[PDB]
């Protein structure tokens, strides 16, 4: 352990599992000194951390630490560089050689020979640097994170771009690029040889040497033609009309083009040799991207053409899923890094290689509930198991209930009935044996055959909520606020949990994923629990709920507005069908 | 004799491997060379390499190099002699692309957890890897082979309850481990059994080593030597779920194999709490882990050939990630692989109404009824394009003047032959996703019905949506499937006539369906809809949506035979029975 206490730290040597106990893994954020300049992206990161359930205020309870100093940019010439950081980090009382400290970094190195120069001595602290070389990466200690701009959304999402999965997935162009080329320095070798493979019909590549003083000082015999060619095609049009997108190395291994390529759904073809792709040890990038070697730059287009059409479809879809699940917002990146760190504490309680690389993703799949894939509703088709044939009825009570209880018990799929006597309806219970939970209100009349039909419909769609009472949502232009519809419309986006069926895992997700503030507001207002439940289901599944057949109101709008503010977008999708028995 | 430099741990694929040598080829397979001159194990390895598609001649064209030096065991390696041999190989080229095979990378006095030869840059496939001795993207973690896998043919016992819960059958445990094991045994009793010294002996009881592992639902593997013990292979062959207590050890083939669904890793410090956390794993997860353990043995640990093939496949996928094989093909058992679905349309995307559906009408010797349906189809909103396919060559298409006046771009395609499956060919004229296959005889549909069908398909772009309702039943008297349409309590199929489906289904029918079905269905001129339903349910693994509470739309033995043949060709029947239909809210 003491021998490998350097750049060779791993979690069995430069980490302390004792502080993480069993129900722990808390993250402590150092308080602000109120005397330092900090970039906006670092406020975004700490807002993500403190908004998460991993946040805590007591350093002793936490077994993970994150500094309050702006360490994202370590370039000396950058405006956001912080001076005298080496001596400043040693003045912290809780540093403890960075035993349980997580450092976020996006840039490192100066103009000559950009390297792993974080400035201050990290010591035992793992670093979540963006552009990490393969030889400089700790296999199971550090985390490779995406490089994002200051304009990257904090909590919301851009919902991708690919609205149509047209067949064939090929588009007007095949392999495109529009970026700066560098006359002198390090990292322009892959960029200066793109004209060798430029075609103009499918492989269209664009470069410019316009990067400051060297615009006309040391220009080669090709800047004139390059600049003339550069001023025709839009970057948001050629990126959105391309099957494949290049992400080559510039000054640094990473680039902003990667996230934009996942945004535009075009399959990235990385040329940055030896780059730990974001969450490479956790996410399979052979499934969402084409990894190419810059040494064989000339032979790339033949390999791109040789890729089969079905492979292109799969890569495009996986790229969209990865962007929309992990790279959409800074909050998603921060929580992904935190959960990746958490998965390495208990090796028997963590996510497998299939959860991360499949819907809905690791952020919505908590292994603390169970590490068994069949304990989740998302993986029945990937494995060979049918959905469970039995369901558990959960009834919350504050007579019709006497007749209601008998009707629900007569169902052939009913295993047991749980009656709740007093937002406590959503907590997990060890008494529930079945994986399907039927939440039934005391005032909702629900017939036995109706229960059976609802359960059979849920058996075909285990990931969703199958329920009878459905409510819709709308947008108000007068007040710029989201609205709640309780009237019969030819559209709907939410189903109430009063007479609905959903998987048992949603209880654990509600209890241990949503933060305390939303549930506290629900308790104080004494409503809005089912709306947030539907919000969580629509966020995890990205699908509308399924409806089957055969003063208080003003609080719902505020509930929806604050839930939208926390989520950052609409998990809700409007739905317009109604499944009925044949 | 010259000796290369020591093992460079800062060696990765993008700086060490010479990608020029194996640049590109239509068959994305690495070519491996065998060096002319030894244990029987290495001889089996070399035979496995030479008898595979990776083996080639003409050394200057090959990509990988595997020297013919028995390096598998380091106990009798003669490190200096091995280094001198690799230097005298005369084709080392600083060891940029050479591959070495090992299973016991440890020394007598100290356990270096890696091959002790210089091996300055050679790619290493070893048995015992620590996280400090393992290069992530360069080295390959291979298992250590126990000859008991071939010496004894342990019966393939299925998953189920067992007499013992936890078992530890190893010889030579250090006292720090044996004391804790004894403490756990005396604490619980009758579930944990510890075996002491090819025969195992307990207190006044004797157990045969290969077969005793079958009676325990868990087996515990310690780190005693070289960090990798051959007991793991026996544990996996017997079916019991391994419990690796090694502190810093990466399980073999962890690059692609999901060891979390087959093994449990417990830190050596928390050895006294092994039983408590082992109670946490549920019984059905135990069954899955046993199945994964058996599959991992019957494919990667059974023989040296399996190990060599897996290692070469790892290197090939690293070199050619775009053509790399899937995760399921790596670590899915054949039974689950047959049961797996892997739906090609896996994004939960809802396309907007900006585009529409390309209606395809199949026509032959019926023109008076074709107008009555095309006029109604043209009235449907969000109809981007309409294609009329002309299967009849004897007749001439009617002149353009008499075609009905529509606001949708119409196109008539002249077929080369008269095949009823020509409606499912993916035409380049479809600029949309949804494709509406509508038949001539179908007249009793309103524009509202077609619009609602398209709207419902928007929510389910990955499956097939159709108006007519049919299903299938099992008859015990004939012991065969039958086609039933008179009564409808459940729905398992919808006819392609008046059906909304994604054009990838057309592509699948035209190209990826087995060739026995397309030709047969063309020859018999019937049951194209049944074949499309079968293919869609097989590829998507999802049900079918009927979007109308009506049965009559147009104004049995053959189809039963169609269903029976389609069930026979698939090896099972992919269709799923559901009783839910979609109607306006
Ligand atoms: C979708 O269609 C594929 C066929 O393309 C189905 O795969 C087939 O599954 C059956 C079992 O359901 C396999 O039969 C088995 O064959 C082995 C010998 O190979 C035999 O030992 C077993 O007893 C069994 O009969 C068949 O081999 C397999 N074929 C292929 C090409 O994979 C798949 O099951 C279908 N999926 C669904 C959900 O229906
Ligand atoms: O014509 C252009 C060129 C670049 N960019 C944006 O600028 C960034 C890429 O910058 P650059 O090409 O300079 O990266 P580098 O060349 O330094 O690696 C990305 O966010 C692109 O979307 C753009 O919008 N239009």
């Amino acid at each position: 352990s003491s021998i490998y206490k350097g750049k060779k730290c791993r979690m069995e040597s430069c980490f302390d599992f004792t502080l993480c106990k069993k129900n722990g893994f808390k993250v402590y954020v150092y308080p602000q000194q109120k005397g330092e300049k900090i970039a906006e992206s670092y406020q975004n990161i700490l807002a993500a951390i403190e908004g998460s359930r991993f946040y805590t205020s007591d350093p002793s309870q936490a077994c993970l630490f994150v500094l309050s100093l702006d360490t994202l940019d370590r370039d000396q010439l950058s405006p956001q560089y912080v001076h005298n950081l080496r001596s400043k980090v040693q003045s912290l009382h809780l540093w403890n050689n960075g035993r349980n400290h997580l450092i976020f970094n996006l840039y490192s190195g100066t103009w000559p020979d950009y390297t792993e120069d974080v400035g201050f001595d990290i010591g035992q602290a793992m670093l979540a640097k963006a552009s990490i070389s393969t030889e400089n990466f700790r296999p199971n200690f550090d985390v490779s994170i995406p490089l994002f701009s200051k304009d990257h959304p904090r909590t919301g999402g851009e919902r991708g771009f690919l609205k149509f999965n047209t067949i064939p997935p090929l588009r007007k162009y095949m392999l495109v690029f529009k970026g700066k080329r560098y006359l002198t320095g390090i990292g322009s070798d892959t960029r200066n040889a793109l004209y060798h493979v430029h075609n103009g019909e499918d492989v269209v590549l664009l470069t410019t040497c316009k990067h400051g003083k060297d615009w006309q000082k040391h220009k080669d015999s090709r800047c004139d033609r390059d600049n003339t060619e550069y001023e025709k095609y839009d970057y948001r049009e050629m990126l959105h009309n391309a099957t494949f997108c290049l992400v080559p190395r510039g000054r640094r291994l990473g680039s902003f083009r990667f996230l934009e390529a996942l945004q535009a759904a075009c399959v990235p073809v990385m040329l940055s040799n030896g780059w730990e792709l974001p969450f490479s040890e956790v996410i399979n990038w052979n499934q969402a991207a084409v990894i190419g070697d810059e040494r064989l730059l000339l032979q790339i287009p033949s390999t791109i053409r040789s890729i089969h059409q079905d492979k292109i479809l799969a890569l495009r879809q996986q790229t969209q899923f990865l962007w929309e699940a992990y790279f959409s917002s800074v909050e998603k990146i921060v929580l992904t890094t935190l959960e990746i760190i958490q998965d390495r504490i208990f090796k028997h309680i963590s996510r497998n290689s299939l959860i991360w690389n499949k819907h809905p993703g690791g952020l919505f799949v908590l292994p603390q509930y169970s590490s068994y894939l069949g304990d989740f509703p998302y993986y029945y088709a990937n494995l060979g198991l049918k959905p469970p044939s039995k369901f558990t009825a959960v009834i919350h009570a504050v007579q019709p209930v006497l007749k209601l209880l008998v009707a629900a018990a007569k169902s052939q799929y009913c295993a047991q009935i749980i009656v709740l006597w007093n937002s406590s309806r959503f907590l997990p219970y060890d008494n529930i044996i079945t994986d399907a939970v039927l939440s039934l209100d005391e005032d909702t009349v629900l017939s036995t055959t109706e229960v059976d039909f609802a359960f059979t419909v849920w058996q075909s769609f285990p990931e969703r909520i199958v329920g009878y009472p459905a409510r819709s949502h709308f947008w108000d232009n007068s007040k710029e606020r989201w609205g709640y519809t309780s009237k019969w419309t030819n559209d709907y986006s939410m189903v109430l949990t009063g007479a609905a069926i959903y998987h048992k895992y949603y209880h654990y997700l509600y209890s241990h994923y949503l933060p305390a503030s939303l549930k506290n507001m629900v308790d104080q207002l004494a409503n809005c629990e089912d709306i947030l439940m539907n919000f969580l289901v629509s966020a995890v599944t990205k699908l509308p709920p399924i409806k089957v057949t055969q003063d208080h109101f003003a609080q719902r709008q505020s509930c929806m507005n604050t839930f939208a503010s926390w989520f950052g977008y609409m998990p809700l999708i409007h739905s317009q069908m109604r499944l009925d028995p044949v | 004799s010259p000796i290369p430099e020591r093992g460079d741990l800062s060696c990765r694929m993008h700086t060490c491997f010479d990608v020029y040598r194996c640049g590109f080829n239509p068959k994305n397979k690495i070519k491996v060379y065998i060096y002319a001159l030894i244990s029987r194990e290495y001889n089996e390895l070399l035979m496995a390499i030479s008898d595979s598609d990776y083996y080639t001649d003409d050394i200057n064209r090959a990509c990988l190099f595997v020297p013919s030096i028995d390096v598998l065991n380091q106990n009798t390696l003669r490190i200096k002699e091995t280094a001198q041999a690799m230097a005298q190989l005369s084709r080392w080229d600083r060891g940029t692309n050479h591959l070495l095979f090992n299973m016991l990378p440890g020394g007598p006095p100290d356990y270096n957890t890696a091959l002790d030869v210089p091996r300055d840059r050679a790619l290493l496939a070893g048995g015992g890897f620590s996280t400090w001795t393992y290069r992530q993207g360069y080295d390959v973690s291979i298992p250590v082979y126990s000859p008991l896998s071939a010496e004894v043919d342990l019966p393939e016992k299925g998953p189920g309850p067992r007499q013992y819960f936890l078992l530890s059958s190893q010889v030579g445990l250090h006292p720090e481990y044996r004391e804790d094991l004894e403490a756990l045994q005396v604490k619980h009793g009758e579930s944990v059994l510890v075996l002491d010294k090819r025969k195992r002996c307990h207190k006044h009881q004797v157990f045969d080593y290969p077969q005793v592992l079958q009676e325990a639902t868990f087996c515990v593997v310690l780190r005693g030597a070289r960090l990798g013990q051959a007991v793991l292979s026996d544990v996996l062959q017997a079916g019991c779920v391994p419990v690796v207590i090694a502190d810093s050890y990466i399980l073999p083939f962890s690059e692609v194999l999901d060891w979390k669904r087959a093994s449990v890793v417990v830190p050596e410090e928390k050895m006294s709490d092994v039983y408590s956390i082992l109670q946490s794993i549920p019984q059905r997860q135990i069954e899955e882990m046993q199945r994964q353990a058996r599959w991992f043995w019957e494919a990667y640990f059974q023989s040296i050939k399996a190990i060599a093939l897996a290692t070469l496949q790892i290197i090939n996928d690293r070199i050619y990630p775009y053509a790399a094989i899937s995760y399921e093909e790596w670590n899915d058992p054949p039974a689950v692989k047959w049961g797996s679905v892997s739906n090609p349309l896996f994004l939960p995307l809802i396309p907007p109404q900006s585009q529409g559906f390309t209606a395809i009408v199949l026509t032959y010797d019926r023109v008076e009824s074709l107008f009555r349906v095309i006029t109604e189809v043209s009235k449907v909103p969000s109809l981007s394009k309409l294609l009329v396919v002309w299967n009849n060559q004897n007749k001439n298409p009617p002149e353009d003047s008499l075609w009905p006046k529509i606001r949708v771009p119409l196109k008539v395609v002249r077929t080369a032959e008269n095949k009823l499956s020509n409606r499912f060919f993916p035409y380049d004229e479809i600029e949309t996703e949804a494709v509406l296959a509508i038949d001539d005889d179908i007249i009793m549909l309103t524009s509202d019905e077609l619009q609602f069908g398209y709207e419902v398909w928007r929510e389910f772009p990955d499956r097939l949506v159709g108006y007519p309702g049919r299903l299938h039943l099992w008859d015990h008297e004939m012991n065969k499937w039958k086609y039933e349409s008179e009564w409808t309590n459940e729905v398992s199929m919808v006819l392609t006539g008046a059906a909304f489906y994604h054009k990838y289904f057309n592509y699948l029918y035209t190209y990826k369906m087995p060739g026995d079905i397309k030709n047969w269905v063309d020859a018999h001129m019937n049951c194209e809809d049944i074949a499309m339903n079968f293919l869609v349910a097989n590829v998507t693994g999802k049900a079918v949506i009927k979007v109308t509470p009506r049965k009559k739309f147009k104004c049995m033995v053959e189809r039963s035979e169609c269903i029976n043949k389609f069930a026979s060709v698939f090896g099972t029947m992919p269709l799923k029975v559901v009783e839910h239909r979609a109607d306006p809210v």
